[PDB]
């Protein structure tokens, strides 16, 4: 009944070593901390990924090569352009070690979830969803939800994956693209230029996994209501039409107000609506983070969001802490979005709700 | 190939 949380000193220092989100998981964690969170969740420590865990999806060639320019952090390695490494995802000194635990704490969420152990299991410090079987890709070496969906996969027979990030889930669309049994949703900006690039609403998958992708691309600017409307009127048909088991979701909270990517304009209370829709299916969930580049506020909305999977009113009030000097000018939980306007026309919105629908009638 | 970033 009490939720896993996954966690360990080790694990959080080793996941705030990542040179693009530099310290966010332990504020992530510290914020959690302050509002005495974890003492009302079962504390796991995370697993390291073996090389067998991780070779259920990567391929061992690009696993090798990860493993090699870890050594001494070769960032110029004539195959590395090839494996994805780069401006995004450089070559650092031990980002292999990196990979391999947060893969291994998808996992082991995963595995309390099979056991029974929980209904609900977090690791905010995953959901690395652009990664493919032989690249890095987006800020992502590993696919930590992809190797959790395949180890849910031994226990649930359809497995249902929600993606909230502000980007298309493309690794794990892609991962699953060719079947039946994981449907992927994903609701993400979509435009000329915008990465990765892909996720029109006219890509459903593909062979026998054709109908079992929904992609709901969506414009810059949109706020709660809006979002949520839209996040309940998809989830509702494809949990009607697909019936799922278990339930991974990713809520990178590179859509809310503040973030420098200043794309979507929403707010945690939203993000925790579309949370709260899908816990009401009383399904084993994984609980995933993702993007979320204004720390603070990526801190203050996985802190919001474990209070909704707890079902505790947070004060709005931040609690003194470490990094308390980093939440102004306000100092409080809320976060107010930007008066900009939001770009999503009704008729736009509406087609591609009907197009999904449409979709949908396949399963079922 | 997009920059993400
Ligand atoms: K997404
Ligand atoms: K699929
Ligand atoms: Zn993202």
């Amino acid at each position: 009944l009490v939720p896993v949380y996954i966690y360990s000193p080790e694990y959080v220092s080793m996941c705030d070593s990542l040179a693009k989100i530099p310290k966010r998981a332990s504020m992530v964690h510290s914020l959690i901390e302050a509002y005495a969170l974890h003492k009302q969740m079962r504390i796991v420590k995370p697993k390291v990924a073996s090389m067998e865990e991780m070779a259920t999806f990567h391929t061992d060639a690009y696993l090798q090569h990860l493993q090699k320019v870890s050594q001494e952090g070769d960032d110029d390695h004539p195959d590395s352009i090839e494996y994805g490494l780069g401006y995004d995802c450089p070559a650092t000194e031990g980002i292999f070690d990196y990979a391999a635990a947060i893969g291994g704490a998808t996992i082991t969420a995963a595995q309390c979830l099979i056991d029974g152990m929980c209904k609900v299991a977090i690791n905010w410090s995953g959901g690395w969803h652009h990664a493919k079987k032989d690249e890095a890709s987006g800020f992502c070496y590993l696919n930590d939800a992809v190797l959790g969906i395949l180890r849910l996969r031994r226990k649930f027979e359809r497995i249902l994956y929600v993606d909230l990030d502000l980007h298309h889930g493309d690794g794990v669309e892609d991962a699953f693209s060719f079947t039946s049994k994981v449907m992927t949703v994903s609701l993400h900006k979509f435009s000329p230029g915008f990465f990765p690039g892909t996720g029109d609403v006219s890509d459903v998958g593909l062979g026998k996994g054709r109908y079992y992708s929904v992609n709901v691309p969506i414009q810059g600017g949109i706020q709660d209501e809006k979002y949520y409307q839209i996040c309940e009127s998809v989830l509702k048909e494809v949990y009607q039409a697909f019936n799922p088991k278990a339930v991974v979701l990713q809520l990178g909270a590179d859509t809310i107000a503040g973030d420098p990517m200043c794309s979507f304009n929403m707010t945690p209370v939203g993000i925790g609506k579309c949370l709260k829709y899908i816990l009401q299916w009383q399904l084993a969930t994984l609980i995933l983070g993702g993007g979320g580049f204004n720390l603070a506020n990526t801190a203050r909305c996985w802190t919001y969001l474990t209070g909704v999977i707890l079902g505790k009113t947070l004060s709005s009030e931040i609690p003194d802490h470490e990094f308390f000097t980093a939440y102004g000018p306000d100092y409080v939980l809320e976060i107010t979005p930007s008066c900009r306007p939001d770009r999503n026309e009704p008729h736009r919105i509406q087609q591609i709700l009907n197009y999904i629908k449409g979709n949908l009638k396949h399963v079922v | 190939r997009h920059k993400k970033x």
